[PDB]
């Protein structure tokens, strides 16, 4: 996935930040969650 | 004019001045981004 910049004008858009994206077998063998803002998995508020 | 609005039932309930806003209670969100108009009190 490629990102350029918010203010970039449509004329000259070039890659600025590459970002590899994948899936992993994420697990938490020795921890749990104490604050879960929203029920929906993978939401913005859930970042905290 | 009454003050901060806490609970709506409409006749919204306005914070009791004797104790509310309880100093202990505060918004618990750094990823809030609520937007619109963020009225706050203390």
């Amino acid at each position: 996935e490629f990102f350029d910049g918010r203010d970039a004008v449509a004329g000259a858009l070039a890659p600025e930040i590459v970002l590899y994206t994948e899936n992993v077998n994420l697990e938490t063998p020795d921890s749990h969650v104490v604050y879960k803002p929203e029920t929906s998995n993978n939401s913005h508020a859930n970042l905290g | 004019k009454e003050g901060l609005q806490i609970g709506k039932d409409e006749k919204p309930i306005y914070a009791d001045k004797t104790y509310q806003p309880e100093p202990q209670v505060g918004e618990e969100s750094w990823t809030d981004t609520d937007g619109t108009n963020e009225k706050f009190g203390g």
